[PDB]
RNA sequence: AAUGUAAAAA
RNA sequence: GAGGGUAGGGCCCGUGACUGGGGCGAAGUCGUAACAAGGUAGCUGUACCGGAAGGUGCGGCUGGA
RNA sequence: CUGGUCCACCCGUGACGCUGAGGCGCGAAAGCGUGGGGAGCAAACCGGAUUAGAUACCCGGGUAGUCCACGCCCUAAACGAUGCGCGCUAGGUCUCUGGGUCUCCUGGGGGCCGAAGCUAACGCGUUAAGCGCGCCGCCUGGGGAGUACGGCCGCAAGGC
RNA sequence: GGAGGAAGAAGCCCUUCGGGGUGUAAACUCCUGAACCCGGGACGAAACCCCCGAGGAGGGGACUGACGGUACCGGGGUAAUAGCGCCGGCCAACUCCGUGCCAGCAGCCGCGGUAAUACGGAGGGCGCGAGCGUUACCCGGAUUCACUGGGCGUAAAGGGCGUGUAGGCGGCCUGGGGCGUCCCAUGUGAAAGACCACGGCUCAACCGUGGGGGAGCGUGGGAUACGCUCAGGCUAGACGG
RNA sequence: CAGCUAGUUGGUGGGGUAAUGGCCCACCAAGGCGACGACGGGUAGCCGGUCUGAGAGGAUGGCCGGCCACAGGGGCACUGA
């Protein structure tokens, strides 16, 4: 049945880069995309694009690595080194603009769904509008 | 104002009168889960035109009896049974508690 | 040649028909007081060669640490299987708040302002190697928007 | 648990306990000596100490200890309890007040005084 | 009361010059020059690494000995600059600089820091005119502080206001021995001070 | 093919 | 109608000859069940039984080979 | 006579789903009631032997029970000591079962070794103890104790 | 009390019998002058009242101070109370004698059974000081009830197993409503208090003035992405032939 | 503590009151409440605030200010805005 198709969605981002896959899709959904949009606009991620796997809308995901480490393991430094959803299925989260989160002092991005739309902790400060803490990324 | 609520007629059973069944849902004070709870108002139904499943709009108002201090503003919709199935429902498994 | 600070020497044991023999912990961190440090952990079974040992060692495994004014970029949690421990920024004039373990750690460190605490474990060995890792995933604002590129 | 689990049952308070009936919670309790006795310690250690069954103001009964070398208390002595146990000795959660009432201060003690109910030596 | 008992041991237990005396401490014995070690019966044996608290403890003890101060006024302070936006540290140093019988030491109108309290305390010294004989009194930036009338004919004032001559002092005030006054210009910057301690060893101290 | 109390580790 | 009186129940506390087990106690009597195939692998539900640990029966588990 | 489950076709419904306090049903063995049955085995019980003793291990004997019907009891190392549902995250090999022209593939099951990762370690690892969400159950120092009081159930033993 | 004040009095403790310590501490020297003393001496009090103006507006006049001869100002002026906790580890502070599982200590770990930095006294030291310790209780540490912020194979913890009521949770597309939710506007959120600034009493505590924000609820307006909700469509879930 | 309830829930009319009202009364109808914790027991005046705490939280209501309650225990009404 499938509880929460976003915390799934950014669940497949996940689980996908900790193996470094170049892209995992994702069951499609116009909510769903504004996530990926925004992620990518920051620059978490390559891209997306919608797909088709045996009649199913899907998106693609090309997911972003850094440069290849020198020593033992050469496992390339992440781009998405931690992605968490906040407001849950059996627990909404709903802030005021007077009061969002600030990830990682700056460095990191917090998207969240608002009246005006899907925007970033800063964009959401921008047009002075509180809403749905939807997750956090760094 | 004298606030309006708005819920279903649950008992007809009286005269003059109805018992109206209102819920109110709500973030948690400290575990932020939007709960809901529910409450009971005696309204005052002079005519006895507003039937079991009636949902209504009820108005704060003068006493009319020692719990009656609600009067009947409107109908909502009629056929409604589903919500007075719940209520009724919740008072048959209160058999299976005692004992 | 840096600064050098042990933050343990402890006296272990081991059984064997007869009596008990003991080898020596000894962990030291070192550092220039100016972003570069490295911890190190030496055995023995002699207290001064223990730390002597800890000091090879310690200048070996290093870390360069990107300091804001002494303070450090941005907030981190850090969880050494055992023990986890909390890092944050903060104003001058704060000052170094930890355990003493961390403070070795972030003293050396050229820090000077920060807000800290060890949830969890507490070993300070295990709190240790935390401290280390914790830093050595601090990240400017540079290596972000570098990363975040790719051009 | 989920937090629906939370919002249902709840989280249990701690509810701690007292380790003095002193009654009243009170900072001392004045009483009357009912039997002054010497006895032995317990699991690691030995050396009768002096204690005194002491009967409260709060109609108990309870074993007290007499602290410092020497003591003057006899089977009538009016005296202050202070509240403190003895890992030494079972069953005794209480210190008499050596220099109040009946229970002399103890003698020629110099250094600690305050301890032990002492005046100051010219 | 003050530390009253004897001075020149914590010269010797700080390991540090602490510049609580007169002439003394800059003839060749401040005591700790000629024992350059801790006080009692031990003092010179095999010294012990000390605990990351003797450390931070001995460096605020040293602090406050300086200034010859109550401890709980000491912490207070520390407390008041630990509100206000500023750098906490220094705005400590600040605000402990700050006391009048601080400024009369300061200002040489005395040897001693103690000295120079049993001035303000008898009544020997005036900020903008009016007496002060409150040593805690903070002098704010701008207020003129000098010796009063009947005392500007005293021997000790005299002769420290003599020896006071060219002597350059404090970026933050300005003498005038020829009319035996000066002036809290403003409020010491950190480097204008030149402690044998360190703020921030003190700022730890204060977390415990 | 039974059992050996009770004061030893900077 | 305060309150008194009468009779009958409910909850709670204190107390009681004696009695059940429990905790603690540098040393006692009995044996040695367990910990190594602990010298019959142990453990377990249960049932009988025996000064005491226990034993045995039925099944079950390896935390046994 | 009847329950579940798996595979092929992509034909029908059209979110009808997931979980589940209480409730209700099932629930090894031993045990209880009435009636039956009784070969072998075997608590208890007796005799032999061993031993300081031996109510035990070993041997000879031996009743309830073990078997059936109907009814009751409801506990367990009821153990993978791992609640269920869904999605995601390298493969290697063994085996049970289905579909496909097939040294191969595709599904459902049972095992071992292992990516990444998790773990206090042992270890787990597409049959997860990894990564996530929903819902229920449970924990919060050792002893006293699964004891006591009360309540409920039971013929009883006794259970919750 | 302030400055000076010996290669450093005596006393006392320690010692490898050279010496080391208390220690600039004292004495002593000069200076300053709490207390005490004499003279002065408040603010807090202008109004009600009476005169003119009408008895009003406005102007004008006078009476009353409990604290108190106190605060404070002026002059004179004597070197003028120090105590308590601790010094095995946490925990800053070490030696000596006494003692001998005794006398005793104790918050945890433990310490004392002839040689104790752990008992008790001494010398010395650390901490604070008109205080210092103790007992009692609250919050902290305790992310040890975990919302922030925990767990459940073996450490304490998955229900014996299923069916299922209530509740909880709910796939993809579009539309109306706008409950939740977000925004703005206004009402309210007394004073006191908390924080900031500046002023008053010699400082300070205490006090005055001014400033800011505040969760929360009431009214109005607005946004509609997520949640909800009515309505419409789909087939990936589930069910069925 | 798992069921509670006869002025009990509602109505009609009536008393009483500054006034609404089972507040009290006559008749009528059978209802009202409860696992979203009724009914029962134990405790307690409540808030502005105070205390601690990184905070979320916890604890708490002395003095000052606000409201409630009482005036040896209990009941009653009189005068009156
Ligand atoms: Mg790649
Ligand atoms: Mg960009
Ligand atoms: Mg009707
Ligand atoms: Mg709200
Ligand atoms: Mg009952
Ligand atoms: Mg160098
Ligand atoms: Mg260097
Ligand atoms: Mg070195
Ligand atoms: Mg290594
Ligand atoms: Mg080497
Ligand atoms: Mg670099
Ligand atoms: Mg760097
Ligand atoms: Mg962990
Ligand atoms: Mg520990
Ligand atoms: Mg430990
Ligand atoms: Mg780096
Ligand atoms: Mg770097
Ligand atoms: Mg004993
Ligand atoms: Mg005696
Ligand atoms: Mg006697
Ligand atoms: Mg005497
Ligand atoms: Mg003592
Ligand atoms: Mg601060
Ligand atoms: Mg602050
Ligand atoms: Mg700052
Ligand atoms: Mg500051
Ligand atoms: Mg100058
Ligand atoms: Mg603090
Ligand atoms: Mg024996
Ligand atoms: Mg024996
Ligand atoms: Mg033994
Ligand atoms: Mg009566
Ligand atoms: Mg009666
Ligand atoms: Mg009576
Ligand atoms: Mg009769
Ligand atoms: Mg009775
Ligand atoms: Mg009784
Ligand atoms: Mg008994
Ligand atoms: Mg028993
Ligand atoms: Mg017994
Ligand atoms: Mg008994
Ligand atoms: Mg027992
Ligand atoms: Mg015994
Ligand atoms: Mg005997
Ligand atoms: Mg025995
Ligand atoms: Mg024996
Ligand atoms: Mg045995
Ligand atoms: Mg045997
Ligand atoms: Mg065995
Ligand atoms: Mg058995
Ligand atoms: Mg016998
Ligand atoms: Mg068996
Ligand atoms: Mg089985
Ligand atoms: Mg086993
Ligand atoms: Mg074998
Ligand atoms: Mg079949
Ligand atoms: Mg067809
Ligand atoms: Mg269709
Ligand atoms: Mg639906
Ligand atoms: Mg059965
Ligand atoms: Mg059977
Ligand atoms: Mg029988
Ligand atoms: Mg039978
Ligand atoms: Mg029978
Ligand atoms: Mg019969
Ligand atoms: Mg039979
Ligand atoms: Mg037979
Ligand atoms: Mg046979
Ligand atoms: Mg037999
Ligand atoms: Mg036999
Ligand atoms: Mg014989
Ligand atoms: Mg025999
Ligand atoms: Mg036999
Ligand atoms: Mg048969
Ligand atoms: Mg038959
Ligand atoms: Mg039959
Ligand atoms: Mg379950
Ligand atoms: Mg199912
Ligand atoms: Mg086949
Ligand atoms: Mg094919
Ligand atoms: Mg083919
Ligand atoms: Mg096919
Ligand atoms: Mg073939
Ligand atoms: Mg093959
Ligand atoms: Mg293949
Ligand atoms: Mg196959
Ligand atoms: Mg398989
Ligand atoms: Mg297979
Ligand atoms: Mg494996
Ligand atoms: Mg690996
Ligand atoms: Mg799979
Ligand atoms: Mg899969
Ligand atoms: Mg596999
Ligand atoms: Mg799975
Ligand atoms: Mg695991
Ligand atoms: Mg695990
Ligand atoms: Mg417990
Ligand atoms: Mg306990
Ligand atoms: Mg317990
Ligand atoms: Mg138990
Ligand atoms: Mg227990
Ligand atoms: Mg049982
Ligand atoms: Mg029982
Ligand atoms: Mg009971
Ligand atoms: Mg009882
Ligand atoms: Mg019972
Ligand atoms: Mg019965
Ligand atoms: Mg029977
Ligand atoms: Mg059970
Ligand atoms: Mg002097
Ligand atoms: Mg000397
Ligand atoms: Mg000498
Ligand atoms: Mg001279
Ligand atoms: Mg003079
Ligand atoms: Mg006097
Ligand atoms: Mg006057
Ligand atoms: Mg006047
Ligand atoms: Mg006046
Ligand atoms: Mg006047
Ligand atoms: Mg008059
Ligand atoms: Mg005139
Ligand atoms: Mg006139
Ligand atoms: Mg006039
Ligand atoms: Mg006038
Ligand atoms: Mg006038
Ligand atoms: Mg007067
Ligand atoms: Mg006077
Ligand atoms: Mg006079
Ligand atoms: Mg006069
Ligand atoms: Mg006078
Ligand atoms: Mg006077
Ligand atoms: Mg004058
Ligand atoms: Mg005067
Ligand atoms: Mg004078
Ligand atoms: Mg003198
Ligand atoms: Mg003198
Ligand atoms: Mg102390
Ligand atoms: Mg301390
Ligand atoms: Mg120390
Ligand atoms: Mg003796
Ligand atoms: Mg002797
Ligand atoms: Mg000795
Ligand atoms: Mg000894
Ligand atoms: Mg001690
Ligand atoms: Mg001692
Ligand atoms: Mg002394
Ligand atoms: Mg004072
Ligand atoms: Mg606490
Ligand atoms: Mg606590
Ligand atoms: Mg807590
Ligand atoms: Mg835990
Ligand atoms: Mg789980
Ligand atoms: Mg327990
Ligand atoms: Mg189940
Ligand atoms: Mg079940
Ligand atoms: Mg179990
Ligand atoms: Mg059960
Ligand atoms: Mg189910
Ligand atoms: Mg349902
Ligand atoms: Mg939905
Ligand atoms: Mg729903
Ligand atoms: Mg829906
Ligand atoms: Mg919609
Ligand atoms: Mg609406
Ligand atoms: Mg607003
Ligand atoms: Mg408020
Ligand atoms: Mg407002
Ligand atoms: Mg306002
Ligand atoms: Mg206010
Ligand atoms: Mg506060
Ligand atoms: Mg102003
Ligand atoms: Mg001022
Ligand atoms: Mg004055
Ligand atoms: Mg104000
Ligand atoms: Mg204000
Ligand atoms: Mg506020
Ligand atoms: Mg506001
Ligand atoms: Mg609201
Ligand atoms: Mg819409
Ligand atoms: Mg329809
Ligand atoms: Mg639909
Ligand atoms: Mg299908
Ligand atoms: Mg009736
Ligand atoms: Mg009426
Ligand atoms: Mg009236
Ligand atoms: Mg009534
Ligand atoms: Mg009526
Ligand atoms: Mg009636
Ligand atoms: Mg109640
Ligand atoms: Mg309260
Ligand atoms: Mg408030
Ligand atoms: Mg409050
Ligand atoms: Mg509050
Ligand atoms: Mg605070
Ligand atoms: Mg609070
Ligand atoms: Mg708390
Ligand atoms: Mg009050
Ligand atoms: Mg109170
Ligand atoms: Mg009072
Ligand atoms: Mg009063
Ligand atoms: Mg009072
Ligand atoms: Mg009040
Ligand atoms: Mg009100
Ligand atoms: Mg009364
Ligand atoms: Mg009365
Ligand atoms: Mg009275
Ligand atoms: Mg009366
Ligand atoms: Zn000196």
């Amino acid at each position: 049945m499938l509880t929460d198709p976003i915390a799934d969605m950014l669940t497949r981002i996940r689980n996908a880069t900790r193996v470094y896959k170049e892209s995992t899709d994702v069951p499609a959904s116009r909510f769903k995309e504004e996530i990926l949009r925004i992620l990518a606009r920051e620059g978490f991620i390559k891209g997306y694009e919608r797909v088709d796997v045996d009649g199913k809308p899907y998106l693609r995901v090309y997911l972003k690595y850094g440069p290849r480490r020198q020593g033992p393991d050469p496992r390339p430094e992440q781009v998405i080194h931690h992605i968490r959803r906040i407001s849950k299925p059996g627990r909404r989260v709903y802030v005021g603009v007077k009061e969002i989160p600030r990830v990682r002092r700056g460095l990191g991005i917090a998207i969240l769904s608002t009246s005006k739309g899907v925007l970033t902790d800063r964009e959401a400060r921008k047009l002075g509008v509180g809403g749905e803490l939807i997750c956090e990324v760094w | 104002p004298k606030k309006v609520l708005t819920g279903v007629v649950v008992s007809d059973k009286m005269q003059k009168t109805v018992t109206v069944l209102v819920e109110r849902q709500f973030p948690h004070p400290l575990y932020g889960k939007v709960i809901k709870r529910s409450k009971k108002y005696l309204a005052h139904d002079p005519e006895e035109k507003y039937k079991l499943g009636d949902v209504v709009e009820i108005i704060e108002s003068r006493p009319i009896s020692k719990r009656k201090r609600f009067r009947v503003l409107r109908l909502v919709e009629s056929g409604r049974m589903d919500l007075v199935e719940k209520y009724l429902i919740r008072r048959q498994n209160y058999q299976s508690l005692s004992k | 040649d840096f600064e050098e600070k042990m933050i343990l020497i402890r006296r272990t044991a081991r059984m064997q028909a007869g009596g008990r023999r003991f080898r020596f912990g000894a962990l030291v961190v070192v550092g220039d007081r100016q972003g570069r440090v490295g911890l190190g952990f030496g055995k023995a079974p002699e207290v001064p060669l223990a730390v002597q040992k800890a000091g090879y060692y310690a200048r070996r495994n290093m870390v360069e640490v990107p300091l804001q004014n002494g303070t450090i970029p941005h907030e981190i949690e850090v969880e050494f299987g055992a023990s986890k421990i909390v890092l944050k920024p903060a104003a001058p004039g704060t000052g170094v708040i930890a355990g003493a373990v961390p403070r070795a750690i972030l003293e050396l460190a050229g820090v000077t302002d920060i807000l800290t605490k060890e949830l969890g474990s507490r070993n300070p060995i295990n709190i240790a190697y935390a401290t280390m890792e914790a830093l050595r995933q601090l990240r400017t604002k540079a290596d972000v928007e570098r990363l975040r590129k790719g051009e | 648990p989920t937090i629906n689990q939370l919002v249902r049952k709840g989280r249990e308070k701690v509810r701690k306990k007292s380790k003095v009936p002193a009654l009243k919670g009170a900072p001392f309790r004045r009483g009357v000596c009912t039997v002054v006795r010497t006895v032995t310690p317990k699991k690691p250690n030995s050396a009768l100490r002096k204690v005194a069954k002491v009967r409260l103001t709060s109609g108990y009964e309870v074993t007290a200890y007499i602290p410092g070398e020497g003591h003057n208390l006899q089977e009538h002595s009016v005296v202050l309890i202070r509240g403190g146990r003895v890992k030494d000795l079972p069953g005794v959660r209480y210190h008499i007040v050596r220099g109040v009432y009946d229970a002399a201060g103890v003698k020629d003690r110099k250094k600690s005084r305050s301890k032990y109910g002492t005046k100051k030596p010219k | 009361g003050r530390y009253i008992g004897p001075v020149c041991r914590l010269c010797r237990r700080e390991g540090v010059k602490l510049y609580l005396k007169g002439e003394r401490c800059y003839s060749p014995k401040c005591a700790m020059e000629r024992r350059p070690y801790p006080p009692g019966q031990h003092g010179q044996k095999r010294a012990r690494r000390p605990s990351d608290y003797a450390v931070r403890l001995r460096e605020k003890q040293k602090l406050r000995r300086i200034y010859g101060i109550s401890e709980r006024q000491f912490r207070n302070l520390f407390e008041e600059a630990s509100k206000k936006k500023g750098v906490t540290g220094s705005v400590f140093l600040g605000l402990l600089e700050s006391r009048l019988d601080n400024v009369v030491y300061r200002l040489g109108f005395a040897v001693s820091r103690r000295q120079a309290r049993q001035l303000v305390r008898h009544g020997h010294i005036t900020v903008n005119g009016r007496r002060v004989d409150l040593p805690s009194y903070r002098v704010r930036p701008g207020d003129e502080i000098a010796v009063a009338e009947k005392s500007r004919n005293l021997e000790l004032i005299r002769q420290n206001l003599e020896a006071m001559k060219g002597r350059k002092v404090g970026p933050w005030l300005s003498l005038d021995v020829e009319g035996m006054k000066g002036k809290f210009l403003r409020l010491p910057d950190r480097e204008d001070l030149a402690l044998p301690v360190n703020e921030q060893l003190v700022i730890e101290f204060y977390s415990r």
